[PDB]
């Protein structure tokens, strides 16, 4: 929802009730996934479009955002 | 494994969502599944997909199929073609360099010139293909008559 | 002709000898004419100018016309 | 045995692909070193990535691959950030004209006139956006080596190529490095004859230019002849330009008329007429009679 | 029809392929990109897609390819 | 290599002159759908494919050939 | 008319259509050949690429048309 | 280096026994060392090499050559 | 020109230029493949065995230039 960390989902969107991989390899996502413990493990995953570059802005992102609480 | 996970679901997005990320479309039609906020709108949607490409596996499947049964019957017939380029091979193939043979008797009892022996024997390479009865050998023959 | 001649700010012909370098070289109702005139001039003060000016400021008044350019057409 | 011979064929068509084909692979693979070395601009070098898309042909008998490499030819010698220092002093041009020619003192002066706004240009860049000249006379007058004198009267190089003779545009604008024969008109010639990117390049006989041929060679030249477009003139055979700002262009002729209406325009006039018998004795005696 | 017609592009492609091989994708590719994605009425645009058939013939001893490449340009 | 291209040579078969994708080459087939699509009698038929004889006997390189090209059109 | 174009704000062209004789080069001429090529109007219709210009034609007056088509 | 040069080129002779006709061939690389002792420019044998090695093809199945003999000789 | 020959102790090969109207054969002709047949000149300096003969060009008045490469 709000003032939850956004991960940059790389070139598919994660549809809901699914156990999908998420990974993260960029250092400046990283910083949201460091930011993703201190969220309850909950994190908005925004998807980005499917050109990312390195450091992932946020007009990159599409409209429609999953949230998803991790189970490890 | 994308099978047996959308099985045992009790919420229609615990299926339908997992089953259009398990399946194998676009990632620009996944804005329009979300976008159609109804689920029946969503489900009818991911069901035409599933279709669409479903239509297209049994496509590219028969043109697979039309694929080997022609690579079947293709083989076969040049089977029985080199059986019978086998007998060219055997038989055929030394009726026509007899045809030669006495059109070069005629050679020896006329008497070429030895360039043009060479090249009776030179278009005598463009002929004995014993590989093909060809349309070449048969102007080479005509030309070694 | 000016800008086309790339010897800007130097070159300043008085308008009195524009009417006249209309009235001596060129007839034509149309006015390339008086501008291949202009161009002339702006060529040969450009050689003039190549040297060194003798004034920064090339007062073009109806006396140095054929300096410039041919004798009056 | 048929196993065996197409085992032992296709082993002999291979290395005939290492004989005959691999030497193929070989040149062109130095012309992609002489890519390197030539020092290409990067949009020539987007050209280059062109040519290492076109230099992957067996060549017989129309072949893409020598007429690209010919087109590579022309690329690497047509001239790339060469300077010819060229002295910017229209005295220099002053006594080369007196040293080389006898000259009436009547055409000289307009030569130097074209050069002083050579040497007063609005851009720091030389610039063109003038009438460029135009010489009309009898043939038997000098202008070839006066385009000598004004090579080594700007430290410029001249190239003796007569377009009088040019008539098609197919010549002109070379076609498409697809067929053999795709070849340039006389400019990338002498451009080829240069080694520096600014040369004295003439042009020649342009009321000798009739136009016996279906399109326009004029409008080629048009193409040239605006400074504005020379720089980006392309052929069918040029893609990206080369650029003839610093490539500069004198036409002459012999004949007021016959010149095309497209190439009037950007014209300055000088008119030269034959010799005196005793300037003809003159010309003899210093130049002809000494040659 | 529509998702026939796509395999049938994927294929319809792979001739140019083969000719892409020998004679590579530096002009001749971008006249078949050329022909869709520039917008043009579908008239034209199935007439390109027969232009396109028009070559993939043979390019080594004949302007006839060549001939077909600049119609289709 | 020469099996994988022997199985696209397969498909190019299985996919496109089984399905509406193309007819092939379709510089032939131009040339022939000009023919079928007007109508004309078959005089000017034999006439037209006289003149598709001429100009298949030599490689459309003559003046005279590509009047011949364009007049068949 | 440059004036015009800009004052339109649409891109101005000029085509030296004076003295233009053929219809072969004007409606263009169906080729086999390297080398045939379609109109001047064509051509400057290619060197704006926009389907709104403003686009001079020059000289028309002078409209020679005796063979290859008349482009009237 | 020059021995392993030459051992390629007999068992590139030696595959040229056996196959096609040596009769022609073996016309070829008589004909091709003919081509050799006559005494070239360096630049003109180099450029002669290469077309040297393209008439090593078999001459009728690759009739390059053919011409290639009519244009070495 | 055979009395040229005999004086300067040359070879000669003459040949006949009347009619001929192709750079096919006034020049080679393109090596497209088998059968391309360069012409006349190439036989002609192909039939001396110096590199300096005294070559006759004869009857040069009587060409017909045209296409497929010009004479002069
Ligand atoms: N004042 C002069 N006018 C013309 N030519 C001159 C003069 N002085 C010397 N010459 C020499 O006479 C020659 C003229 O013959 P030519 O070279 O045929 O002219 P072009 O080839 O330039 O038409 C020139 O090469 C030039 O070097």
């Amino acid at each position: 929802r709000l003032e939850l960390p956004v991960i940059p989902l790389r070139n598919t969107v994660i549809l809901p009730h699914t156990t999908t991989p998420v990974d993260v390899g960029r250092a400046k996502s990283k910083r949201a996934v460091e930011e993703a413990m201190g969220a309850d493990r909950l994190i908005f995953l925004v998807a980005q479009r499917d050109p990312e570059v390195d450091d992932p802005a946020p007009d990159d992102l599409y409209t429609w955002g999953v949230q998803a609480v991790v189970k490890q | 494994y994308q099978l047996e996970a959308v099985k045992g679901t009790s919420d229609p997005a615990m299926l339908a969502d997992t089953i259009a990320y398990h399946a194998t479309w676009t990632v620009a039609e996944k804005q329009e599944i979300l976008e159609l906020t109804d689920l029946e709108a969503r489900l009818k949607k991911v069901l035409g997909l599933l279709s669409r490409d479903l239509e297209r596996f049994e496509l590219d499947k028969r043109v697979a199929q039309r694929v080997k049964e022609q690579m079947d019957t293709n083989q076969r017939e040049s089977y029985l073609r080199e059986q019978m380029k086998a007998i060219q091979k055997e038989l055929g193939g030394e009726d026509g360099l007899s045809d030669l043979e006495a059109l070069r008797k005629k050679i020896e009892e006329v008497g070429m010139p030895e360039a043009v022996k060479t090249k009776a024997l030179k278009e005598l390479d463009r002929l004995e293909r014993m590989q093909q009865g060809s349309p070449e050998a048969t102007v080479a023959r005509t030309y070694l008559d | 002709q000016v800008r086309e001649s790339g010897m800007e700010g130097r070159i300043e012909v008085t308008d009195a000898a524009i009417l006249r370098v209309i009235s001596e070289y060129t007839r034509e109702a149309g006015v390339r004419g008086l501008e291949r005139e202009l161009g002339k001039i702006a060529r040969k003060g450009a050689k003039f100018w190549l040297e060194g000016a003798w004034e920064g400021l090339r007062t073009i008044d109806a006396s140095d016309i054929p300096t410039y350019l041919g004798i009056p057409r | 045995t048929n196993q065996r011979e197409s085992y032992l064929r296709e082993q002999m068509k291979a290395i005939q692909k290492e004989l005959g084909g691999e030497d193929g692979l070989s040149d062109l693979e130095a012309l992609r070193k002489k890519i390197e070395e030539v020092g290409m601009p990067e949009a020539v070098k987007t050209k280059a990535l062109k040519e290492l898309d076109r230099l992957e042909r067996m060549q017989q008998g129309s072949p893409e691959a020598t007429v690209a490499r010919t087109y590579l030819d022309w690329l690497t010698e047509v001239p790339w950030s060469k300077a010819d220092p060229e002295v910017l002093d229209i005295n220099h041009t002053r006594q080369v004209l007196d040293e080389d020619h006898y000259g009436l003192k009547d055409v000289k002066e307009r030569i130097l006139e074209y050069l002083a706004v050579r040497q007063l240009t609005q851009g720091l860049d030389v610039r063109n956006k003038a009438p460029i000249l135009v010489l009309v006379g009898p043939p038997g007058v000098g202008k070839t080596s006066l385009g000598r004198s004004i090579a080594r009267s700007m430290n410029r190089k001249f190239h003796r190529i007569s377009l009088g003779g040019v008539r098609d545009e197919a010549e002109i604008r070379g076609h498409r490095r697809t067929y053999i024969g795709a070849m340039p008109g006389k400019l990338i010639h002498a451009m080829k004859q240069v080694g520096v990117i600014n040369p004295v390049i003439l042009l020649d006989e342009i009321d000798k230019m009739s136009s016996d041929w279906r399109g326009d060679p004029a409008s080629a030249m048009l193409e040239v002849l605006d400074p504005e477009q020379n720089n980006t003139f392309t052929d069918h055979y040029l893609d990206v330009p080369y650029d003839l700002s610093k490539v500069f262009f004198i036409t002459t002729a012999n004949t007021l008329q016959t010149i095309p209406r497209p190439l009037l325009d950007r014209m300055e006039v000088i008119e030269i007429p034959g010799y005196t018998n005793m300037e003809k004795q003159a010309i003899a005696r210093q130049y002809l009679w000494p040659k």
